């Protein structure tokens, strides 16, 4: 999905204007690659070139690499994470789940999905009272269900006024959320 | 030359009237901050200073 | 505390894209010019 | 660095400053502006930034590194209000002489 | 800089933390007390951590009969370098505010 | 570096240069 | 909308040596006149507006803030309210030998505040444009300098023109203080005639300032000296601490004595 979105987005302006208005890096499932592009988009971020990091929310580098202010400052999440359900793995592991330990099919599937998103976008938030921005683009979040399997923190963070942005909304309360940030405590 | 002060076009040196120095004057004077007395405080003088 | 009576400054502006965009109400480039004009004005009339 | 180029010739009494109006958080560059800044306090050249709606990594380095100020704007009123207290000479650092 | 906490007063080495690091730490205390295990959640990474520390150090102090050893387990190496370099800066707090050395070893695998 | 001051008197008059019945 | 403050040097030495010299232009004929120019430049139009402020070598004191006589009671009162509040000061006024030179600068920082009021409880709706009059005629003091450069600047940077009407001694700074302002500067040979000059170069506001022919301003000599000495120089050398100008170059300034390196 990833690359088909990249695709699309190559073969529209989107790309084109995204790039140009800051550096773009992809992760992949080369270590060595990745670690790469991570350090130059780091290098990137550091310099006034700035950079912009995609990458898989299953990958290595998202339970490897730790976000810290100005090292992704803001983590957007598209769609709600999950995972083929046709694997075999996930077949036998939540059938065993609902017949051993009773737990139902989507239930178990939409808290590791629900965990797992958290989780990614969650570790904008590391120490030192930083700022970060957590913006979550599926409406499923907003559901009764998934706002309570989200941890109370982000549960009680999130409100109506920002629990169904439109994307202008989120662009617009993210620069205001900006704005009143960078001013000292 | 019609207006000062001015850097000097050939010399390179700084042709200034004494005014503008005593226009900074106020950096080197800071002045000392008035005691805030918001009530009346008995103060008889009605009208401000 | 002491203070440097003599200053040279150079204002750095950006004349990028982003300066024709209406941040504040009125247009940021007009904005920022406006009220550069007022700074300039007191940057002088103060040192 | 065009300022440099230029306030690195100025004497040594007058202290030297640039203000920075940043607008895009974006901006190119052909150098590692560390090395730059490494040289603005070298040259002894105050740098303060003013970001519009950005709190940018390089900015904050770049002033606080050099001893000067990187502030952003809240509201119109607190741009006036930055602008008003730049207008104030700025106060002599321990590293700097008379 | 010492914590009025609900089993013993721990010290702490920065002079101001936030409230939520009180009933993180009194609420973890109850493992201790209850001699059993629990789950918890919290954000903050250090927060947590120097928290944890000072609690089970202090319980560790006031209770070393029945705590032998804390296992501390954590994501990864990098991150286990700098929580046991918090432990460090704790301990060299500790040493500051004991005022000498105690016989206590922490070392990372 | 605080502000210091030996002579300030002489700030008062730039300058500007220098009977009891009566 | 027009604002005129009359700044009035009472002070009673030289007031006091004239009368003993038997001049024929004396302070209560000088007042009477301020009288008349406050009164006609209300008398000119209904939104003029004025304040009157005498000096003493002590301190100023303000002489402003039925139909009996068949007048205008605003006239009338502010007639008898400028009589009485002279009175008072200088019936209720210490008398000391040390001090001598007249007040100006308290004087003229008073009239500004006041103005700054005035300029905020006007209504927006109208414009209000203010001029300080100043009728000197003692002699003046370098202490006084730095106050009444501060005022000449806060009158500059908040547009108030300085007008100085001078009888006798001709301070330095007065003069540098209108122009400054870009007010006009005039020292009357005729003392009894002072009126007419008030009337003629001094009624006028700016407006009228522009579109009428008056004697060109006096040539301000905009002298400067180094603190040790205090003799007039055409270079100096300021520091860029204590902004001070010195003769001659020195390791430490006599002021502060900071650390110069030699260059
Ligand atoms: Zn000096
Ligand atoms: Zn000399």
């Amino acid at each position: 999905y990833m690359e088909s979105t990249v695709a699309s987005w190559y073969e529209q302006g989107i790309l084109e204007n995204i790039q140009r208005n800051k550096l773009l890096f992809i992760e992949t499932q080369d270590g060595a690659e990745t670690s790469v592009a991570l350090e130059k988009y780091q290098e990137a971020c550091e310099n006034g070139r700035g950079a912009i990091l995609l990458s898989v929310a299953r990958g290595k580098v998202s339970e490897g690499i730790d976000f810290v202010h100005h090292y992704g400052r803001a983590v957007i999440m598209f769609g709600v994470p999950y995972v083929y359900t046709q694997s075999r793995i996930l077949k036998a592991r939540l059938e065993y789940l609902r017949d051993q330990f009773q737990i139902r099919e989507n239930d178990f599937l939409t808290f590791d999905a629900m965990r797992h998103a958290a989780q990614c976008v969650g570790r904008a938030i590391r120490g030192k009272t930083d700022y970060g921005l957590m913006v979550f683009a599926d409406k499923r979040f907003a559901r009764g269900d998934k706002r309570g399997k989200l941890p109370r923190w982000i549960q009680e963070h999130l409100t109506d006024a920002n629990l169904n942005l439109t994307v202008d909304e989120g662009v617009q309360v993210a620069k205001y959320f900006l704005r009143q940030m960078a001013q000292p405590f | 030359y019609c207006e000062l002060p001015v850097e000097c076009k050939i010399c390179g040196l700084t042709l200034v009237s004494a005014p503008h120095l005593a226009r900074s004057y106020h950096h080197l004077f800071p002045l000392d901050a008035f005691q805030e007395i918001p009530l009346e405080e008995y103060n008889g003088e009605r009208f401000c200073y | 505390v002491r203070l440097g009576m003599m200053r040279h400054l150079y204002v750095v502006v950006d004349g990028s894209r982003t300066m024709e965009d209406q941040d504040l109400k009125p247009n940021r480039l007009t904005c920022t010019l406006k009220l550069l004009e007022y700074f300039v004005e007191e940057y002088f009339d103060q040192n | 660095s065009i300022a440099m180029q230029t306030l690195k010739h100025m004497p040594g009494h007058t202290s030297r400053e640039v203000l920075i109006i940043f607008s895009s958080l974006t901006t190119c560059d052909p150098s590692n502006i560390y090395d730059l800044i490494k040289t603005l306090k070298a040259a002894k050249i105050r740098v303060s930034v003013i970001g519009l709606s950005a709190e940018v990594r390089v900015c904050t380095v770049l002033a606080r590194e050099t001893g000067g100020t990187y502030h952003v704007i809240l509201d119109e009123s607190h741009y006036k209000e930055l602008l008003t207290h730049h207008v104030s000479p700025p106060p002599a650092s321990s590293s700097s002489e008379c | 800089m010492k914590l009025n906490v609900d089993g013993l007063l721990v010290y702490f080495p920065y002079d101001y933390i936030y409230p939520e690091q009180f009933s993180y730490m009194r609420e973890l205390k109850r493992t201790l007390d209850a001699k059993g295990h629990g789950v918890l959640e919290m954000p903050s990474g250090t927060g947590k951590t120097v928290s944890l520390l000072a609690l089970i150090m202090a319980y560790q102090r006031a209770y070393p009969l029945e705590v032998t050893k804390l296992i501390y387990c954590s994501r990864t190496v990098p991150e286990i370098e700098k929580v046991i370099e918090e432990l460090r800066k704790l301990l060299n707090f500790y040493e500051k505010q004991e005022g000498e050395k105690l016989p206590f070893l922490g070392l990372a695998l | 570096i605080a502000l210091n001051l030996k002579k300030s008197d002489r700030y008062y008059h730039g300058p500007t240069p220098i009977t009891s019945q009566d | 909308l027009n604002l005129l403050v009359i700044v009035v040097d009472a002070n009673p030495i030289w007031w006091g040596k004239q009368a003993l010299k038997e001049s024929q232009f004396t302070l209560s004929k000088c007042i009477d006149a301020v009288m008349v120019l406050g009164n006609s430049h209300l008398f000119m139009n209904r939104s003029n507006k004025l304040a009157v402020i005498a000096s003493h070598i002590q301190e100023s004191r303000f002489l402003y803030p039925g139909s009996k006589d068949g007048k205008y009671e605003l006239l009338t009162s502010a007639n008898e309210v400028i009589v009485e509040e002279i009175k008072d000061l200088m019936t209720k006024s210490d008398i000391k030998g040390q001090h001598t030179e007249t007040l100006l600068a308290g004087s003229l920082a008073k009239a500004l505040c006041y103005i700054h009021r005035m300029n905020k409880e006007v209504k927006d709706n109208q414009e209000m444009k203010s001029r300080i009059l100043v009728i000197k005629a003692a002699e003046d003091s370098a202490l006084q300098y730095m106050n009444f450069m501060n005022v000449i600047f806060a009158a500059q940077k908040q547009n108030i023109l300085i007008d100085a009407c001078v009888l006798d001694s001709d301070s330095g700074l007065l003069q540098q203080a209108c122009d400054i302002t870009g007010g006009l500067y005039l020292k009357v040979p005729q003392m009894p005639s002072l009126l007419q000059y008030l009337l003629w170069v001094f009624l006028p506001d700016q407006d009228q300032r522009s579109q009428l022919i008056l004697p060109p301003p006096v040539h301000v000599d905009y002298r400067a000296a180094c603190f040790c000495h205090r003799n007039l120089i055409e270079i100096g050398y300021v520091c860029s601490v204590c902004l001070s100008i010195f003769c001659n170059f020195s390791p430490i300034c006599t002021t502060c004595e900071t650390a110069f390196k030699i260059s």
